[PDB]
């Protein structure tokens, strides 16, 4: 179950044999093997794209082996079209998995996609061939395959939700992407211009046919290399100089492809800054840390057991830092926060020394409203003569109890996991007549005295001197 | 001043600035004479461009000092006149007069008319602090036609040099074609900016570059500009790249620690997805701007009420339980309540819990199951509307029964103890409890 | 030292170092003798250069360890001695010493002379940490400067690969012009500069290229050397464009996903705007705020405490409390007396809390707003000079009267703590605060 | 294993690495049989690598789940014969022996030998994980090392497949010379470094481009491959240089919005002045150390003051006061002071004030400057460790004389507040009061 699945994993996840979701003769969108089928088809758009824009400009592909090929691609495609009918969809507005025939059937239909689909799918060129005899020609009719880059979408989609997926390199992924729209590019700006050669009048007088005079009559492959040798030197500016544009239908086509080069390349550009810029932006941030440590420790001349007591130290402030940064749960709802603070905290709590034999309204009444800090090796949490507002109760770690004197201090206590600490000025309300610091990294968990003092006399009645029993004990 | 019959104008005089950005170069270029095309579609230019510097009399200039308009008439006049009214005067002179004065001076002088551009400027001053503007088209449009008005002028001062050439068969188009002296307009125009497009990009074919020194001359410093326009370009394009890209950045880092906290507590796997689910429809009903709360915290209660009041209060008499209240106690109700959406199927009160909160349903419906020995004892639905959990909380009873989404519904919530220290007004819970006992009858 | 008239000498100096910046490596390159019509202002340049060695003998120097400038003459001269005054010194001996010498050196001697870069240099290490001067359009005049001068250097020394070559025709400028050992000196140099700005750039026409070896390895290292040069012009401008506007993406966007919202549920337009309003207030009223971290930095309490000192001083005693205490302990108590912002209407001490913060207000409006039983009224609005919640602070007691603003406030907090560590010690006072408290 | 050594000649087998690199790239190319002065200087080598072959056995291994490292004489030798022995020791082998059991492998074998490069990837890793070296200089050259070494491989590559090539007229080298196999090797080398990195730095000038289809797609693949490098090459020099400039940028914004701080109010010029020279010297002593108090603070109040007591404590027993004193007041006070620096001709204390702090100090100097009605006159000369406007403080007299700095000294700030509640802790109160008035003598 869940709205986490269908919205995380990029490839889905696994069916087990009986998901309460499942029904008969549906397939859900999230399912591994459907989305493992789709990227297959991904794979088919791959291939499709590049062999529209190729047998459009080249026009002597069609007499063989691709124009059979793009029909079990044609078929492919036609599986699928009909295939998205017993497929699930989420339903925006209501989270749901609608998992009706009908309402399936009428999304898809009333949708452009599906006639665009059936559109993409329709293998005219061959169609061609069976009517009359051959293909045969066509400075425009070749448009039709143009039909064909509608696929594209599908790619779309899934660099869209390989890039919520955080198990994926984000900016990583998108350098992929880019560098895929890049080599498209490449090839479609090689085939244009190899068709505007191909059909203008008096082949003399081209950017190819200046070179090579027959260039109407070699393998294609050869007229293909020299296009994309040729958008390549210009995509990336070099330009030897040796195919260039030579009449005016290039010459405007090629300031239009180099002019939205410009653009291109400069994006690039940004996403490899920010790559690299944001790869290496803690590393950093932690060095310039141990930096200005040494500095400051060679200028002057502190030994080098209290230099390694620094280093050994900013680490802990790291690290804790970054555990504060795991807290998440600070914004869902309460009544789910409630069960994690439930699961968590509950054992720690019920079991402290003036908790015991408090009724579990109180008790939960308290978990759900608790939220947990950390705190580094050597910070003192509270210190004394300061008025009581909060008193806490530690998961983890140690917490050492101090107190105010003329001499510098005195260690009285080390408190272990689940024991209360502060608890005297809280209560009492009189200021905290003691000082605690704590001695390796720990976790706590604070209380506020007037929330927690108003919630005992108020919400209850079942509670007397039996507080006081406890408290005394101490 | 203000209105659309001066925005419907002034923009429709940056269509009529685009123009001009277009022509005057091209007439310093390629012409040394008022040929008719060209010769009368440009004077219906300067007459609305006439009409411009009469009508900018009656337009009320606001200035911060004033923070509104002015309306003074004079005050109007002898602020438009005193910065942009004889360059704006200038401008539109018409050139088939300003050459009876003095020939030769017609191209020079259809370039003064390129102080208009000030207007272009000024949108685009507009377009950028101002919003349903996608901000990545405002920054990669700016630029574009700074690009494409540099890449037109040069190739017209490019090809005047080469016009104005002795023996022009040493030019830089000289030679290439040997008479583009006798060359269609249009074909000595797409050379010229096929040279400069070439350059600017920094392809640099190699084919129609500079021979003689003049040019030799004049391509170092538009090389040296180029250099930095480029430089300018990559600096704003790595701006635009993290735009849009601090929301499905900051989900990935969410989902991340939300992974590592689950992991670090040794959660089990049922919790786990109740949190992920959570926090993929807070990352979703953001998407649509469903609710902010970071756009609601940051203002203070002071206000803060008045939103979820216009938001709630409708709604909020339509429940049994206050029927009948002063509309003070209703408000401080519909003030401290916060909303929070839930995904579908999930128990936002399951039975026999502690009574802690009470919700009231404000978008989608809820079952009430009851579980004893057996579950699927749909026992009755709520629509939104109604409210849940009321006689649990009022009573300091277990929950009776257990409420679980069936849609993304979104609910007000309102735990106990603020309830009840609000309650502790006048005798109105005397109201509260007399409709909640006549409820179930 | 630092007279404005040997500011403007060492600032007259730096030209003439832009003059020898472009004249050494052009007859380096162009010229095998000196000529007249730059054998005689390179003297007059020297001549100065020469006035400013004997001059820099007698301005003082301030010692980094002391911030003192010393007027000490031994040491002055000493320490010039040592750090550079030979190298000042060969850098202004006339070519015609040097031909005199000996010859075929007056190219790689006058190469010497750009030993005084160090000056523009020093000049611009300087500007970048000035306030005064726009640091964009700094930062912009020293890569065009670096540019300017490797695109010279560059085109005079291939130009001398190029002159001191045997075959003159197999060359890299012999191949298209036949005989450019007898064009002008005009177009000669702009021929080698406008091939090292085709090659800088990248852009490579491709006339004028290099011909054999020798000039094929230059051109290799020069390229080499242009990629880095490249890189760092493009990320020094990524860096003077995306550090200029750093925070306007944040602040767009949290305040543009109000008005997504505020117009994703349709909000009335009056209302709507008062939500904007105030959050683009908010942005100001704690940006200016945290900008008060300068008195954080400029902790010298003899320096933050005249501040704090002359902003609100005759303020405090104006107030109903501090009415007629004393003078001294009130200097201390100000100088650790903290002052706040607030946006309008918002809370500053809710009722019935923990005393912590004694507060006063200098300017704005502030209301002593009063929670009813289940409603909300006022009792008095405060004003300039009037101390809110001390009741309870000197009390103990929960807090009373919660306070509400009306615009900004520019409130001024002293922390409880601190108040009474303060009044313990210095008990002379003490009562008497008591005397005019309970007065009412 | 970390022996001083080792670390050396493992270090010198890097510099043989650098050889290897641009030798087998150009015995691939550039010759089809070992010659004298090549194939004896790769012999050397070889053994150089056969004797690490046998040393990498008597090595410290060490793991990093256990941070011991591994003394063990033979779990070592049952590791690196698992990962890397026989690419070790094939790399090794000489290709004397490898054209003994087949020709026309001397090329792509020794190819082979590019497997010791790993030894250069991990002495990168190595120094920019270390902390003595600078960043820059080891990052700005693990991108030239890459970029040099691609460029010698593409030159190498593109050659060969010149050489090849059945008819070496057709060539992207033999169009340009007529006969490039009957010449130096040096200048076919020099030809096709240089051809290469024109096509890197995409100037790209037009002489020695492809000719057939072979050159065609190897230039397609390497530009590609240029077009990721050079992006990558940029990225890492913005990232460098916004790291290089981030400190003086910092100070910039400091001063900026400190001077607006005193505009958004109205400061007499005098403290304007004061402000923005403590400013600006709070920044020399930060680049140099002596100040780095918001490093300082970040630590706990057990290292704090830990370190403050191992400078300040030998200079503090020395003042004429706390002359007899307990130890542990001594560290209990000192640990609270803040140290502040002063800037000349500074009046820190100036006379006739309220007595409220007492600074100690350590460096620099100053003067008593007595000021009556109307005069200026100095007697004293403090220097380091002697105190200043105690007498007023610990008597609660107005403070006696100015004090003016005559230098850039540092103090020690202790305010009164804080001196009262710590002196009443102890009872030294006597021995203070004590030598106070012995000090009147
Ligand atoms: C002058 C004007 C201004 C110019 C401005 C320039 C900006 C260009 C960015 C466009 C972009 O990223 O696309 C955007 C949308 O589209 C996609 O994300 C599609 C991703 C791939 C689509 C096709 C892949 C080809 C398949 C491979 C086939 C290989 C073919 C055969 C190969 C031999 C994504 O952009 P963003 O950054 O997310 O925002
Ligand atoms: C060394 C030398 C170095 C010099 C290097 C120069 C760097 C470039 C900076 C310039 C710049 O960006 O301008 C600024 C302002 O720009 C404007 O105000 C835009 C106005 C548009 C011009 C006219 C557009 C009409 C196009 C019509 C088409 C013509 C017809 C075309 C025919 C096809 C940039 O924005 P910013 O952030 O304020 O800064
Ligand atoms: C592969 C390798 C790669 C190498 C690539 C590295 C790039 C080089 C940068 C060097 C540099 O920035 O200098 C640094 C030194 O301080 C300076 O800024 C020096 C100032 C320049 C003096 C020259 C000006 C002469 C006047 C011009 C007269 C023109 C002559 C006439 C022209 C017609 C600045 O560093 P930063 O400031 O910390 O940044
Ligand atoms: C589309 C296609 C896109 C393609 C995209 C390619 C761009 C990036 C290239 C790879 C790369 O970045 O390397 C990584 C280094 O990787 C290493 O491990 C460094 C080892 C360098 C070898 C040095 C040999 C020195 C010999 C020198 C002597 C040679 C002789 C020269 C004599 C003239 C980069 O750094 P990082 O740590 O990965 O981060
Ligand atoms: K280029
Ligand atoms: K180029
Ligand atoms: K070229």
């Amino acid at each position: 179950t869940s709205v986490s699945s269908s919205l995380l994993p990029a490839f889905g996840t696994f069916i087990e044999d009986d998901n309460p979701s499942s029904k008969p003769f549906i397939v859900l969108h999230f399912d591994r093997r459907y989305r493992l089928w789709e990227l297959f088809l991904v794979i088919l758009v791959g291939y499709s794209a590049w062999a529209s824009l190729f047998e459009l400009a080249f026009e002597k592909a069609a007499e063989g082996a691709l124009l059979t090929i793009d029909l079990v691609v044609d078929f492919f495609f036609a599986v699928d079209i009909i295939l998205t009918f017993f497929v699930s969809y989420l339903d925006n507005t209501t989270y749901l998995n609608v998992t009706d025939h009908k309402l399936i059937a009428k999304r898809y239909l009333k949708s452009v996609a599906f006639v665009m689909d059936v559109a993409s799918t329709l293998p005219i060129q061959f169609i061609y061939k069976t009517i009359t005899g051959d293909v045969g020609r066509g400075q425009a009719f070749g448009f039709l395959n143009l039909l064909r880059l509608w696929r594209l979408r599908r790619v779309a989609e899934l660099f869209k939700r390989l890039e919520k997926d955080a198990h994926f390199n984000y900016f990583v992924i998108r350098v992929i992407k880019l560098l895929c729209v890049t080599i498209f590019w490449i090839h479609l700006a090689g085939c244009i211009l190899y068709w505007i050669a191909y059909h203008y009048p008096r082949p003399t007088d081209t950017w190819i046919g200046s070179q090579v005079e027959d260039f109407k009559e070699r393998s294609v492959w050869l007229g293909y290399t020299y296009s994309m040798y040729w958008s390549i030197v210009t995509l990336t500016t070099v330009g030897y100089g040796d195919l260039h544009a030579v009449n005016s239908r290039e010459k405007t086509f090629n300031m239009f492809y180099m002019l939205f080069n410009i653009d291109l390349t400069s994006y690039i550009i940004g996403i490899m800054t920010n790559l690299v810029v944001h790869g290496a932006l803690r590393t950093f941030a932690m060095r310039s840390a141990i930096n200005d440590i040494l500095r400051y420790t060679s200028k002057n001349r502190l030994p080098d057991t209290m230099r390694e007591q620094m280093l050994a130290h900013m680490q802990l402030k790291f690290k804790t830092a970054e555990l504060r940064q795991e807290e998440v749960l600070q914004d869902l709802p309460k009544a789910i926060r409630s069960s994690i603070n439930q699961h968590l905290f509950r054992s720690i709590i019920e079991e402290a020394y003036l908790f015991k034999g408090f009724p579990e309204g109180l008790l939960v009444q308290l978990v759900s409203q608790i939220q947990a800090e950390y705190f580094p090796p050597k910070m003192e949490i509270i210190l004394q003569n300061e008025i009581p507002t909060d008193f806490y109760v530690i998961v983890s770690g140690g917490v050492d109890i101090i107190a105010s004197k003329g001499v510098s201090e005195q260690v009285l206590a080390k408190l272990g996991p689940g024991s209360m600490a502060g608890e005297i000025g809280v209560v009492f309300n009189i200021p905290q007549p003691f000082t605690v610091r704590t001695r390796r990294l720990s976790q706590v968990i604070r209380i506020g005295h007037h929330k927690f003092k108003e919630m005992v006399q108020s919400d209850n009645d079942v509670d007397a001197k039996m507080i006081i029993a406890n408290f005394m004990t101490y | 001043p203000y209105d659309h019959k001066y925005r419907i104008w002034e923009a429709f005089l940056v269509v009529l600035v685009v123009y001009t950005a277009w022509v005057s170069p091209f007439e310093f270029g390629f012409l040394r004479k008022p040929r008719p095309p060209l010769s009368i579609t440009d004077n219906i230019v300067n007459a609305f461009f006439a009409i411009d510097i009469i009508m900018t009399f009656f337009v009320g200039y606001l200035d911060k000092s004033t923070y509104l308009i002015v309306d003074d008439r004079k005050q109007i006049a002898f602020k438009y006149l005193r910065s942009w009214f004889l360059l704006d005067l200038v401008s539109t002179i018409p050139s088939e007069a300003a050459m009876r004065i003095s020939s030769q001076s017609y191209g020079l002088f259809n370039m003064l008319r390129l102080w208009r551009l000030r207007r272009v400027g000024a949108l685009f001053a507009r377009l950028e602090k101002d919003r349903n503007f996608n901000y990545f088209w405002v920054r990669c449009a700016k630029l574009v036609c700074v690009t494409l008005f540099a890449v037109h002028c040069a190739a017209c001062f490019y090809y005047l040099i080469a016009a104005r050439n002795s023996n022009p068969a040493k030019t830089w188009i000289g030679a290439n074609v040997a008479n583009f002296l006798e060359e269609s307009l249009w074909m000595r125009y797409v050379t010229s900016m096929y040279w400069s497009i070439t350059t600017l990009t920094t392809v640099g074919y190699g084919d129609l570059h500079p021979v003689n020194t003049k040019e030799m001359i004049f391509d170092i410093f538009y090389m040296l500009f180029n250099l930095g326009l480029t430089a300018y370009l990559i600096g704003n394009m790595t701006n635009l790249v993290v735009h849009g890209t601090s929301r499905t950045r900051n989900f990935r880092d969410t989902i991340q620690a939300a992974s590592n906290f689950a992991h670090r507590n040794h959660l089990p796997p049922r919790l786990q997805d109740q949190m992920l689910a959570h926090l993929c429809l807070k990352y979703r009903t953001d998407s649509e701007g469903l609710q902010q709360q970071e756009t609601l915290d940051a203002l203070p209660k002071a206000i803060r009420s008045s939103i979820s009041h216009f938001l709630f209060y409708s709604l909020m008499d339509k429940v049994y339980l206050f029927r009948g209240v002063s509309n003070d106690l209703l408000f401080q109700l519909v003030s401290e309540m916060k909303a929070e959406y839930f995904p579908p199927k999930e128990d936002v009160i399951l039975q026999n819990e502690a009574p802690t909160d009470f919700y009231i349903l404000v978008n989608g419906t809820a079952d009430l199951v009851d579980v004893d020995t057996g579950t699927e004892s749909i026992v009755r639905e709520v629509k939104a509307g109604d409210i849940i959990g009321e006689i649990g909380v009022l009573c300091y009873r277990p929950q009776l029964f257990t409420v679980r989404t069936k849609r993304l519904c979104q609910l007000l919530r309102m735990n106990r103890t603020t309830f009840l220290n609000i309650i502790q007004a006048n005798v109105g819970d005397g109201t509260i409890i007399m409709n909640n006992l006549l409820q179930h009858l």
